[PDB]
C-alpha cells in the first residue's frame, strides 16, 4: 500500500 | 569591440580563415548568446555556425577560441531539445569530453557545463554522453584528497553535471554508470557548500526515484543518516531534495523504510509537517503516508514521535492536496495499525477533521476517508464501543455528511456509505 | 528544477 508521489 | 555584432558579421569573421578574426567573431557570438533577453540561438544555428564552433573546440593551440566556442555551444545546448540536438548533431559530445582533460581549468569547467546541458536534455542524450565515455574523466576531476581545494564554482558545475547523469527515467541511468558515480556522490553529499549539497541531494533523489533495487544501491552506500541531517538544514534548496530522497526511500521495502526511521528522520517531522512552504508540507505528509503504510512497529514509532497530533493538524488545516495526503496517511495507519493504535488516533481528535473533509468535491478523498472510518469502526467493534463512535460522528455533523453521500454519483462512494449507515447508524 | 543552465553575461 505504498503510493507513488502525486503528479 | 566584440559587443553587439550582427549574426552576419559573426559569420563573416568565422569564415575568414584568419584564426584571430575567427576568435574575435566567436567571442562576439558568445556575447550575443549570453545576453538574458532573447539570445538569438535560432539565428546562430540557422547561420550554420555549430560545426565551426565544434571544430574550434579542438584548437589546442588557441585556448581562447576553445573557451569562447565552448561557452557559445553551452548556451545553445541550454535551450530547447531541438537546440540541444543541433549541438549534439554537430559532433560536440566527444569534442567536449576531450576538453575535460584541458590544462586550462576554465575550459575544462566549460566542457563540464556543456555536457551537463546535453545530458540534461533527457534519457537518450544522457545515455549518449555516457556511451562517449564522459564519466571516467568527470570523476577524475573530483579525485582529490579534499574537495575544498577545488574552485567553488568548478565544483558546483561538476556536481550539477553529475546530477544530470543521475536524472530522468524511461529508462533510468545504466546500473553500471550509477555504481561508478555513487562513491563520488556520497563524498559530495558530505561537502560543506550549500549548492553542492543541494545538487548532490537532487542526484540522490533521482537515483532513489525507482524500483526497490535502485533504492537499495543508494541505501547500501550508508547515505541515509547524512540525508536526515540535511533534512534539518536551514536552506530550503537543500531541504527540498533531501526530503524528496527520503520520501523516495520510504516507498521501498519495510527494511529500507526502517533505515530512515533508525537514522532519526521522524524527529524532523514536527517542523516539516508545519513548514510554511506548501510543497514541503505536502511532500512530508506523502512521506508520512508511506511510513503509516508500514509495519505495526513503524506505525508505533510515528506514535512515539508525537506525529499523530501533527497529522490531525494537517487534516484540520492545510492546502487541499496536503489534506489529501493526510487522509491517505490516516487510511494506511488504520489499515495496518493495532486496535490500540487506532483508538489512540481517535483520542488525538482524528474524527472531526476527517468528517469535515467529506464535503470535499474530490471523489477519491471521499473513498479514502470512508475506508478509514470503516477501519476505525472495525476497531471499535472489537472493543464493543461501536456506539460511542457513532455518537462522536453524529455530534460533529459527520452522520449528516455520510447520509447525504448515499446520493453521490460514484458506486463505491454510495455503497460504502450505506454500508456504514445500515451497519452502524440504524 | 531546471535541467539546463545558460552561462550568463558577467
Amino acid at each position: 500500500s505504498k503510493r507513488a508521489r502525486p503528479a | 569591440g566584440t559587443v553587439n555584432w550582427s549574426v552576419e558579421d559573426i559569420v563573416k569573421g568565422i569564415n575568414s580563415n584568419n584564426l584571430e578574426s575567427q576568435l574575435q567573431a566567436t567571442q562576439a557570438a558568445r556575447k550575443l548568446l549570453s545576453r538574458e533577453k532573447q539570445p538569438p540561438i535560432d539565428n546562430i544555428i540557422r547561420a550554420g555556425l555549430i560545426p565551426k564552433f565544434v571544430s574550434f573546440l579542438g584548437k589546442t593551440d588557441c585556448s581562447p577560441i576553445q573557451f569562447e566556442s565552448a561557452w557559445a555551444l553551452t548556451n545553445i545546448a541550454s535551450g530547447t531539445s531541438e537546440q540541444t540536438k543541433a549541438v549534439v548533431d554537430g559532433g560536440a559530445i566527444p569534442a567536449f569530453i576531450s576538453l575535460l582533460a584541458s590544462p586550462h581549468a576554465h575550459i575544462s569547467e566549460q566542457a563540464v557545463w556543456a555536457l551537463g546541458n546535453i545530458a540534461g536534455d533527457g534519457s537518450a542524450f544522457r545515455d549518449l554522453v555516457i556511451k562517449h565515455g564522459a564519466i571516467d574523466p568527470l570523476l577524475a576531476l573530483l579525485a582529490v584528497p579534499d574537495l575544498s581545494t577545488l574552485a567553488c564554482g568548478y565544483l558546483r558545475n561538476l556536481t550539477w553535471t553529475l546530477s544530470n547523469l543521475c536524472r530522468n527515467k524511461n529508462p533510468a541511468p545504466p546500473l553500471d554508470a550509477v555504481e561508478q558515480i555513487l562513491p563520488t556522490l556520497v563524498r559530495l553529499l558530505h561537502h560543506n557548500d550549500p549548492e553542492v549539497l543541494a545538487d548532490s541531494c537532487w542526484a540522490i533523489s533521482y537515483l532513489t526515484d525507482g524500483p526497490n533495487e535502485r533504492i537499495e544501491m543508494v541505501v547500501k552506500k550508508g547515505v541515509v543518516p547524512q540525508l536526515v541531517k540535511l533534512l534539518g538544514a536551514t536552506e530550503l534548496p537543500i531541504v527540498t531534495p533531501a526530503l524528496r530522497a527520503i520520501g523516495n526511500i520510504v516507498t521501498g521495502t519495510d527494511e529500507q523504510t526502517q533505515k530512515v526511521i533508525d537514522a532519526g528522520a521522524l524527529a524532523v517531522f514536527p517542523s516539516l509537517l508545519t513548514n510554511p512552504k506548501t510543497n514541503i508540507q505536502k511532500e512530508a505528509t506523502w512521506t508520512m503516508s508511506n511510513i503509516t503504510a508500514g509495519r505495526q512497529d513503524q506505525i508505533q514509532q510515528v506514535v512515539n514521535h508525537g506525529l499523530v497530533p501533527f497529522l490531525v493538524g494537517v487534516l484540520s488545516k492545510a492546502d487541499f492536496k496536503t489534506q489529501k495526503e493526510a487522509a491517505w496517511a490516516i487510511t494506511n495507519y488504520t489499515s495496518g495499525g493495532t486496535v490500540e493504535q487506532i483508538v489512540y488516533l481517535v483520542h488525538c481528535g482524528i474524527i472531526e477533521p476527517l468528517m469535515n473533509l467529506l464535503s470535499a468535491k474530490d471523489t477519491k478523498i471521499i473513498q479514502v476517508i470512508l475506508d478509514a472510518i470503516s477501519n476505525i469502526f472495525q476497531a471499535a467493534e472489537k472493543l464493543g464501543e461501536t456506539e460511542k463512535l457513532s455518537i462522536m460522528i453524529e455530534e460533529c455533523g459527520g452522520l449528516d455528511k455520510i447520509e447525504a453521500l448515499q446520493r453521490h454519483e460514484n458506486e463505491s462512494v454510495y455503497k460504502a456509505s450505506l454500508n456504514l449507515i445500515e451497519k452502524y447508524f440504524s
